[PDB]
């Protein structure tokens, strides 16, 4: 089975961290393994391969049995061709090759300041928030609202968006209301959904 | 990988240093603009300035893709962030 690596630039932009399992790796327990990678000057190629100039990555193995590599610094924009180098019992075994480029894998923050507030006289509820500062690119928010003890969620495209105000079929009542947020073009992560704001 | 990502990408990274730079607190003249100020920023390594000292490496190298297609950390970060903002909007006039 070959063997996946997923992984994820922090919501400042500083780091990013891979993953590799070793669930589908058990059957061959006699063997050392050794995260290698290739970092383009920009962007990723459009197949990636095994590159005969690579270099090792420190991983730590994780208490949940998956090893963790961190590389930080990080270059936004440099291809990241990443593979797993395996020597069972001689030679060399490499996994297939994926590229990953840092900028698109971004997991952004959740949205600061979010606000819930009922107006009586307009009849609708103005969720307020602030975009994360980073990433740059323009983002699309989701918002989840319901009763506060039941959740119908909404969608807001427009990047140049801070407010949007929603109707309810009690005023008086206390709703619970989260924002999360993800980039427009979709090449990166959802954030976690922002602390909830009562109305 | 289409060009008008690159230039889209090119705008963002700018965004991302300038905002980088107040967080702490025509492409030949750019680029050798950038060259000037990563010689500035070896001479004073840190955390934040290292970070920026790469990203600035990654603007260089997107400036030469255009072309072929067709305390002193504070002082020395403030200046920088003035030529970035005025590369970001003298790209959109192209």
């Amino acid at each position: 089975v070959n063997i996946n690596i997923s992984c994820e630039t922090d919501g400042y932009l500083t780091k990013m961290t891979c993953r590799w399992s070793t669930s589908t790796i058990q059957s061959l327990a006699e063997s050392t393994l050794q995260l290698r990678y290739h970092r383009s000057s920009l962007y990723c190629s459009d197949i990636p391969s095994i590159h005969p100039i690579s270099e090792p990555k420190d991983c730590y193995l994780q208490s949940d049995g998956f090893y963790e590599c961190i590389f930080q610094p990080i270059f936004l924009l440099s291809g990241y061709t990443m593979w797993i180098r395996i020597q069972h019992s001689l030679g060399s075994l490499d996994s297939p090759p994926t590229c990953v480029l840092p900028d698109s894998v971004v997991k952004p923050l959740p949205p600061s300041s979010v606000k819930a507030e009922i107006t009586i006289n307009i009849g609708l509820l103005k969720i307020s928030w602030e975009k994360p500062v980073f990433p740059e690119n323009n983002l699309q928010f989701q918002i989840r609202y319901g009763l506060s003890g039941q959740w119908k969620m909404y969608e807001v495209y427009d990047a140049k968006s801070k407010s949007v105000s929603l109707p309810v079929p009690d005023l008086s009542a206390v709703y619970a209301v989260q924002v999360r947020c993800k980039r427009l073009d979709g090449l990166g992560y959802w954030s976690n959904w922002s602390n909830p704001a009562y109305t | 990988v289409p060009i008008q990502k690159v230039q889209d990408d090119t705008k963002t990274l700018i965004k991302t240093i300038v905002t980088r730079i107040n967080d702490i607190s025509t492409l030949s003249k750019m680029d050798q603009t950038l060259a000037v100020y990563q010689q500035i920023l070896t001479s004073m390594p840190s955390r934040n300035v290292i970070q920026i000292s790469n990203d600035l490496e990654n603007l260089r190298d997107l400036l030469h893709v255009l072309a072929f297609s067709k305390s002193t950390e504070v002082v020395a970060l403030s200046r920088l962030q003035g030529s970035l903002q005025d590369m970001l909007w003298q790209l959109d006039l192209s």
